[PDB]
């Protein structure tokens, strides 16, 4: 048991902004 | 500036994802177990741990954005996995779906608490685990937004 | 597009750019979208574009002119019945198309880019699945009431509202438009 | 009258996609 990274993300809508 | 509702999320063994519903920060326990979750400011707790629905929860993290939860019951799902592929898929039951196309499971891989979108692109689910004949993954579980609201 | 129907908002002026902009009735500004969000100096509202022509609410457009990088552009359909008003769909902008389908469930895209489920009750209604105050579909005039397909219905009209709370919303269906350009 | 002013955009386009790390 340590620690979970999130290590990226997902932006359902594709904005770019 | 944007803001993700899906983090790709890693432990050392594995990586899988994670969907903001609710404030809250969802995945599989098969993913984290009771692991706390990393934040700039050290490391914080679950809110939230069910084993036995597969779900576990923390407060959603920064750079986060919270999905909402169906509500028109549409069967017509769609999966994101882990590499932002969309997966059309129809609801077979409370928490079963069957792929309209069947993929090799590798393609599913690494997208276990993912969202289960609604055709208005709302969670209808998280996906918990492929259900696969062979090497091909011809359907999923998933642990519905009702499981989830019920925990909070 | 296509399904699941997700989208997003980005803001490109503000309250001093706009009026000035409503004045000089020029705009330099890059286009991109299917839905821009539009306002006079009364009120904010949407304007959907389908098949190139960029229609919105009578209500909202009145007879006024949208502001284009060439000077105003002066209004292509109006009809004060049908309470339409559409102009050329702004260069840089993508049109949506009409349902052919007929389906019962539609999606309402808000001001704050929200898609809404909401049931259609008739040519011209629908029940929101999930009542939310009249306060958040302010802004919404003239979005797009999506079938599953991600093709328009119709066009946000008003709320049946009640105590605040809208529990279903008028809608101008594609048909309108069509006999709009007809007119 | 004055003219109606495009002050933003709602894109229904947009397809899901990995937040560039930049
Ligand atoms: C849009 O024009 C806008 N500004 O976004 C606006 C959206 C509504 C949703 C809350 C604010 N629509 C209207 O204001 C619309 C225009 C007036 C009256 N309108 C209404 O929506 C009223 N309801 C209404 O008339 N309902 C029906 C037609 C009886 C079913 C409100 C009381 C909610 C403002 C007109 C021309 C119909
Ligand atoms: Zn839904
Ligand atoms: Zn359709």
């Amino acid at each position: 048991k340590g620690s979970v990274v999130i290590v990226g993300r997902i932006v359902l809508s594709g904005k770019p902004a | 500036q944007v803001e993700g509702e899906v983090q790709i999320v890693s432990t050392a063994t594995q990586t899988f994802l994670a969907t903001c519903i609710n404030g809250v920060c969802w995945t599989v326990y098969h993913g984290a177990g009771t692991r706390t979750i990393a934040s700039p400011k050290g490391p914080v707790i679950q809110m939230y741990t069910n084993v036995d629905q597969d779900l576990v929860g923390w407060p959603a993290p920064q750079g986060s954005r919270s999905l909402t939860p169906c509500t028109c019951g549409s069967s017509d799902l769609y999966l994101v996995t882990r590499h932002a592929d969309v997966i059309p898929v129809r609801r077979r039951g409370d928490s079963r779906g069957s792929l309209l196309s069947p993929r090799p499971i590798s393609y599913l891989k690494g997208s276990s608490g993912g969202p289960l979108l609604c055709p208005a692109g709302h969670a209808v689910g998280l996906f918990r685990a492929a259900v696969c004949t062979r090497g091909v993954a011809k359907a999923v579980d998933f642990i519905p937004v009702e499981n989830l609201e019920t925990t909070m």
